[PDB]
Formats: C-alpha cells, structure tokens, sequence
C-alpha cells in the first residue's frame, strides 16, 4: 500500500491528452494546449518550489540546472542528471530514465508529432519566467517517440529584466 | 499592540493586497496610489544599493527604520514583494515574513483555484488566515539585522 | 508534497470548460484509478471461498479510496434501503481551498464525476460500482448524492 | 568598524561632501577560452555581463580592461571595440579584466540626489501618527545611518553592516561640522564644503575609528 501516492497524476494526464486529441485532431494543437497549460502549472509550482527550496534566485545556468533538477526530485520524485552543457553554458540536458509522468501511456499510438513531455516544457518555461529567465524549452530525445532516454533541452535565450518601476 | 499593516507586490509591481490592523495616521492618499508610490520607492532603493554596494548584494535591501516606528521588507525571487510595518524594537521579523510567504500565501492563494494569477486576492479564507497568522505573534518591534 | 501537482491541474480544469459539452471529462481516470488502488488493494475483507458472497459497502470502500487519494474521511453517511443513497461530508479538499462562504458552487461536477465511473460488481453493495451526482450547498461541504447504475 | 564612505547633504539635499574611505571593488582575470559563458551585454556605455556570474565575476562587473589594454565605455583603448574583439575567435585564448564600475563622482552626485526624496518621503503617510522619517537603513553588505540635525542638515555615513555605536560617531561628525562652519558662515550650504583642513580633521576621526577606540570619544 502506497508506494506512490501520486500515480494518480499520470492517469489524469493521459485522460487530458486523449480528451484533447479527440477534440483537436492535430498533434500540433494539443501541443500548444500542453505547452500553455504547463505554463500556467509551472507558474503555480515555481512559487512553492521557492517556498521550500528557498533559493536566492538564478543568476547562473549551473544554478538553474541544480534548482530545476531539485524541483524534479521534490515534485515528480525523479532524479534528472544534468549533462551536455553548452560551450556557452546555455544548453544542458536532463536525463530521465523513466519519465515519471508516463507509465506506458502508449508506445505506439500511431502518432508522431504527439509529444508528451510538452507539459514539462510548459511548466519549466512558466516557472522560469516567474523568476525572470526567458529560456526556450524542447526535447532532444524522448523514449516514447522511439528513444531509450527522454531528454529535455533548454538553452539560455535571454535574461529578462524588471523594468518600468 | 499588533502590527500596523502588510503589503504585497508582484514582479510587475502591482498591489495584490493590503491588510491593516493598527495604522492610525489617516492617509491623505487613496491606498492604491500609495501602494504604487511605495513600490516605486522600494525599486529605487534596490537600484540605490545595487549601485552603491561595496560588494555583491546577495539579498540586497533588508529594511529601514525610523525613531518612532519601523518597517521591514522581504524579496521573493519570483519578484513578489512583501512589506509590513512594525514597531522599532522587538525580535527580527524577516524570518516571520519568510514563514508567512512559504505557508499562508503558498497555501491560501496559489493553491486557490478561484484566484486567477496576478490579481487582487479576495478570499475570505486567505483574509481570515492572514488575520490568524498575524494574531500568532501580534508582536510589534523589529531591530532587524 | 505531491498533492500540489494535482491541486493545480484540477484547478486549471476547473478553468477551461469549452462550450461543446459541460463535462468533456470521460471516466477513464476513474476506471484506471480504481484498478490502481486495487493493485494496492491486493487484499480486501472477502472470504477465500468463492460461493459465500459478501458485499462490501462501497460506502466503506469509498472511505478507503479517499484515504488512498482524498486522504480525509467521509463523515455523514445516510443511506436509503435500495441502491440510492448519499454521503454528507463537512470538508472537501478541492473546496477546502475555496472560501467557505456559499458563493462558489458550480465547481462540483468535475468533483463528482471522479467518484462515478468505477466498474460494478454483480453482487450489489460489493464496493466498486459508481454513478454519482453532487449537490454542494456549503463550500467545504460536498454532498455526493449516489445513484447506483441499477435501480 | 571599517567605514566605506562618509557623506553629508544640505537643505537642498544636494551632496555637499562625499569623502570615501578607500573601499576597493573586487577584480577578476581568467584566461578566457572560446566564447565565454559570461553573458556579455552592451547597455549604454556599460560593457558588462548579464548572467553566469562565475569565478567571482558578478553580473555588475563591468569590463574594465581587455588583454591588458584598457577598455573605455563601449570600445577599447586602441580603437577596437568589445564586440569586434570578442567575436573574433583566433585572438583567444585570452585574459579579460573585469570589475565593478566605481561610480564616477558625478554618478555619486546623482545617487545622492535620487536618495534625498526617500529620506524626505520615507512614507510620510506612515501608519504611526505625527511620525518621524527614516534614520537607519540596513542593507546587504552596508548599513546607512543618518542623523538629522533635528532642524535642517542631514548626516549620512556608510559603515560595516554588522555594527552598533555609530550614532554617537555621527554626533561627533556633527561636532566637526560645527567646527568648520565656524570658518565662514558665509561659506554656507549653497557652496559645498571642500576645505582640506576640516577634511583632514575628519580623516583623523576616521583614523581614530580605524583603530580600536570608538569608545574613548577622542576624535
């Protein structure tokens, strides 16, 4: 009893993905819904992550990597391992052996372009812009699409700054 | 003799809420412009220190004091701002504001579905829970480090 | 603090409701969820021998499923003779975060669907059937009004 | 106890006197390789970094000298500009100096100017009635103590953050003020006080407080 309290979440997510996918025929449309809904979710989650980890704020991508992988530790109980840094330290890679949020959602649904981790991408970006870090997010490798490890990618695009006092 | 008041401001500089208990000097300014003025002032002080700092200001500004009252400031890395008024001299309250953020706000605001992001909180539970968390230590005085 | 994910996610579902249907929410969440909980319920109080059929009040199994998910106990459990009955609960988690003042009442059907959509059993009152309506008068106080799939 | 700087301003709020007690800014050099993780950003005469504050190169560390050759506002000494120097690869591997902009005097004037309202507008719409303004402003790595003359002039100094027993030191700098305004009361607020005699008397007050004695009111 209760190895995982929140295995509930992944099934809810599967419900949402199939509900949209029935609603909107295109993998692209649901991609935008996943991204924006991750955006709002990550906006919700980053403040709690900073209430617990109580980080100063991220002024350096090594710090950003440690912070977000710590959040994965504390939110999805996963241990992504930072790797593949940019020479300019913009890119780094998060090694998910098991995408926690999927437990054989479907290996073939007969649908490429349907990317699952887009919810993570939305969460990471919305979180980051709460802390004034506009970084784009995508997924270099993804088990479901035929890979062996699911690998998120983020590259430091711009340093947002508070303005207009 | 509980706290005077307490302020919230987003990373865009908008007043989220103002709760008052014991402020007495009846304001000639309607509260919204006052909140704007205070947010601008605090921003000014941030620039002020970030220029005239001898070295890295890791947390930058902390608070300011008067002879007859005092005030303290809290910075949230997301850019939300926390301000309350206290008396001049009692235990520090930087930690008390950290606690209020990490518990009361993160619970009774963001975990409220019917508070849309970036607006005024109007939850009777967030109101009453703020009232009770202040009534926790209705302590007046700061002497903050 | 794994709940925060689900609180936020259900919150955003409370947000978007497209006008095509009120509840686009199908129940596969409920089906696969009770199957999961019953993976954790690899033991429930029914005798080893197959003929002697004992029914488990899905009221009780609902109590336990809340402890597995909703974590807080169902309180006031009034029941008619036949499969129609109700639960009266003073506190509901998703409505614990809303103001207790009876002002935000609409947000219930997303709540009550989640307790529907659980596969039946042949012997009635066996613990798993579900088809449920809600009438939330007071905010924390959900009122899940049950109707069995049968009479 | 070390004092980073000492200041006084007038009824105008203009910076009348800005002696600094020699507190240098940090510096860094490192043999830079191919394009640097320091996120260099040009912002209006500042050639700085916006991110990746590594190795003790803060974000605010403005580029100060390039490869030994000095660098000036946006371009360099020799006429090269930071951009052309940087993005050309084969120059690398190279050293870059970096430090924080010691705000040139005029900028300090502007800083004092902008601060004065905060003093005079320290929530004059206070909670507490018939209140009084700011006196003590602690900060990250400095602390500001001001002494109103109780009518008129303001007395603000910049001290080590973790310290007490400085307001009496402000009273003594007030005494030095009286000593000097004895010189020429015509030599008033309108002109700033730059008279090296009183000023070395102040630097002797500094000399005393650099040593242990701040008790022993001796100045």
């Amino acid at each position: 009893a209760k190895k995982v309290n929140s295995e509930f979440l992944t099934l809810t997510y599967g419900a949402l993905v199939t509900q949209m996918l029935r609603d909107f025929e295109n993998a692209e449309d649901v991609n935008k819904q996943l991204e924006r809904i991750g955006y709002n979710m990550g906006m919700r989650l980053i403040e709690d992550f900073l209430a617990r980890t109580s980080a100063p704020r991220c002024l350096e991508m090594r710090e950003t990597a440690d912070r977000i992988q710590q959040a994965f530790r504390i939110y999805l109980n996963i241990q992504p391992t930072i790797s593949n840094w940019s020479p300019a330290s913009d890119e780094f890679s998060l090694v998910f052996d098991s995408n926690p949020l999927t437990e054989f959602v479907e290996l073939p649904p007969d649908l490429t372009n349907l990317r699952y981790s887009a919810i993570l991408s939305g969460c990471i970006r919305g979180a980051l812009e709460m802390v004034q870090l506009e970084v784009q997010c995508w997924f270099v490798q993804d088990q479901l699409k035929g890979d062996n490890v699911t690998e998120l990618r983020v590259k430091f695009v711009r340093r947002l700054e508070e303005v207009i006092p | 003799m509980t706290i005077f008041n307490l302020y919230i401001f987003d990373k865009f500089g908008t007043l989220l809420h103002y709760a008052e208990w014991n402020r007495t000097k009846k304001s000639g300014i309607t509260r919204e412009e006052e909140a704007k003025l205070t947010y601008g002032m605090l921003f000014s002080i941030k620039s002020f220190v970030s220029k005239i700092s001898p070295h890295d200001p890791k947390e930058g500004f902390l608070y300011y004091k008067t002879n007859r009252y005092a005030l303290h400031y809290l910075e949230t890395p997301s850019g939300l701002k926390f301000v309350l008024n206290t008396d001049t001299t009692a235990i520090n309250v930087k930690e008390l504001l950290q606690q209020l953020y990490a518990k009361v706000w993160v619970e009774f605001v963001v975990r409220d579905p019917l508070w849309t992001p970036g607006t005024v909180v109007t939850s009777e539970l967030f109101q009453s829970k703020l009232d009770e968390f202040v009534r926790q230590s209705p302590i007046f005085g700061i002497r903050n480090i | 603090s794994e709940e925060i994910l689900f609180d936020c996610l259900h919150a955003e579902i409370v947000n978007y409701c497209l006008d095509s249907n009120k509840e686009h929410d199908l129940a596969t969440l409920e089906y696969i969820g009770f199957t999961t909980g019953y993976r954790l319920i690899e033991r429930l109080t029914r005798e080893v021998s197959r003929f002697k059929d004992e029914l488990e009040t899905m009221k009780f199994i609902c109590t336990d499923f809340w402890m597995l998910i909703y974590k807080k106990q169902v309180d006031n459990l009034r029941t008619n003779n036949h499969g129609m009955y109700v639960v009266q609960d003073k506190a509901f988690r998703f409505l614990t975060r809303i103001s207790p003042g009876t002002k935000q009442l609409e947000h219930a059907p997303k709540f009550v669907a989640f307790t529907c959509g659980l596969v039946r059993g042949a012997l009635s009152n066996l613990g798993i059937n579900s088809t449920v309506t809600a009438e939330v008068q007071s905010i924390p106080a959900c009122k899940f009004h049950i109707e069995v799939n049968r009479n | 106890m070390i004092i980073y700087g000492v200041y006084i301003v007038s009824k105008s709020g203009g910076l009348i006197f800005n002696l600094d007690n020699n507190v240098p800014r940090i510096e860094h050099e490192k043999t830079f390789t191919y394009p640097l993780d320091l996120v260099l950003d040009y912002d209006s005469k500042k050639v700085s970094v916006s991110f990746n504050r590594k190795d003790g190169i803060n974000v605010g560390h403005v580029l100060v000298a390039v490869n030994g050759m000095p660098v000036n506002g946006v371009t360099l000494d020799d006429g090269r500009d930071v951009r052309t120097t940087l993005d050309a690869p084969e120059n690398y591997p190279i050293n870059l100096k970096f430090s924080r902009p010691k705000m040139t005097t005029n900028e300090k004037i502007f800083l004092a100017s902008m601060f004065y309202p905060l003093f005079a507008i320290a929530s004059q719409l206070s909670p507490e009635p018939k209140s009084s303004g700011i006196e003590i402003l602690e900060a990250d790595t400095f602390t500001l103590h001001c002494f109103q003359t109780l009518t008129g002039i303001k007395f603000i100094i910049i001290s080590e953050t973790g310290l007490n027993g400085i307001d009496l030191l402000l009273r003594k700098v007030y005494e030095l003020y009286s000593d000097y305004v004895l010189k020429n009361p015509f030599y008033s607020l309108e002109m700033p006080i730059r008279c090296e005699l009183f000023d070395n008397k102040l630097q002797e007050l500094l000399a005393q407080v650099e040593k242990t004695g701040i008790s022993n009111i001796d100045k």
